[PDB]
């Protein structure tokens, strides 16, 4: 349900 | 939060979303009380019954939310953990006593019309404000009902009650470290926190200085709105020395 | 971060920084037999 979050905040 | 109603924007700008990396979900709420600081509930990070010990590198911290599941992107801030303090007299083991926790971020976060700290209260704003009768507010991303999911944060204002009739409504050992909230069967109003809202801010307004201080924190329940039980907060007064040696010890 | 907050600490910049007052904080100052 949750939109995807920008990559950087993963490493 | 049940029987709550949407937030404004900006209504509460030290709620903070904990949010776990794989799979991407809410995990619990949480408030922003310094760039650097959030202070949680301690069952969100650590509760062994369920094999739950997360990690520094398992968690994003989001603050500056409104909507539930979007990337409010411009709005919002992600920003990863250092450290997770949890208080060392935590007792999982029995009834969640010392329910808190503190995480230090990576990088200070900038303050915005929506991202602002809240305020700690210090011993005389907690002895004028705790009293039975008066109103706090709870806000949350979690369920709406016992058994449902909002699309934007909640809040609901809850009255605090008397310890008798907290410690009557359960065969939990109740702590100095705790009290309760919520109206009375006989109220005929209604209103809780319940699963996903748990770790977040339970603030009241000073009438004194105009500033809302965090009180408590939510922490457990039985069930989500029953009638005759209520809601159970940290009390982040009686806990305030533990948060101050960890601060000036590990930052600011 | 410590006692009584930060320094700017429980002002929102959308409502006591600008006096303007949400919706349902009047229910809370009334509860505390009444504020101002
Ligand atoms: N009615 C309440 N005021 C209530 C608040 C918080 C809470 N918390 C739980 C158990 C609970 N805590 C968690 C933490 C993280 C994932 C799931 C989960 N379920 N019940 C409740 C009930
Ligand atoms: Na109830
Ligand atoms: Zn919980």
């Amino acid at each position: 349900d949750f939109e995807e979050i920008p990559e950087e905040y993963l490493q | 939060i049940v029987e709550g109603s949407d937030a404004e924007i900006g209504m509460s700008p030290w709620q903070v979303m904990l949010f776990r990396k794989s799979p991407q979900e809410l995990l619990c709420g949480a408030s922003l009380i310094s760039d650097r600081w959030v202070l949680t509930a301690a069952h969100c990070l650590l509760y062994p019954p369920w094999d739950k010990n997360f990690t520094e590198n398992d968690l994003l911290v989001r603050i500056g939310k409104h909507s539930r599941t979007r990337y409010e992107r411009n709005i919002e801030k992600i920003s990863m953990l250092e450290k997770i303090y949890i208080h060392p007299r935590y007792n999982w083991r029995e009834n969640l006593d010392r329910d808190i926790a503190l995480m230090k971020l990576k990088k200070p976060v900038a303050f915005s019309d929506y991202i602002h700290p809240v305020c700690l209260p210090d011993r005389e704003t907690a002895a004028s404000l705790l009293q039975a009768g008066y109103k706090g507010r709870v806000t949350g991303w979690g369920n709406l009902k016992e058994t449902g999911q909002p699309s934007v944060l909640q809040v609901v204002n809850l009255p605090i009650v008397e310890r008798p009739v907290c410690k009557d409504s359960t065969r939990i050992r109740i702590t100095d470290n705790m009290f309760c909230a919520g109206y009375k069967p006989d109220e005929g109003k209604r209103g809780d926190a319940c699963e996903g809202d748990s770790g977040g801010p339970f603030v009241m307004k000073s009438p004194f200085n105009n500033r809302w201080y965090q009180m408590g924190i939510v922490s457990w329940g039985e069930g989500c709105d029953r009638d005759g039980k209520y809601g159970f907060y940290t009390h982040v007064f009686r806990l305030k020395k533990w948060i101050q040696k960890v601060i000036d010890q590990f930052g600011e | 971060t410590f006692g009584s907050g930060e320094a700017d600490c429980g002002l929102r910049p959308l409502f006591e920084k600008k006096s303007l007052e949400d919706k349902t904080e009047r229910e809370l100052l009334e509860s505390y037999i009444d504020g101002r």
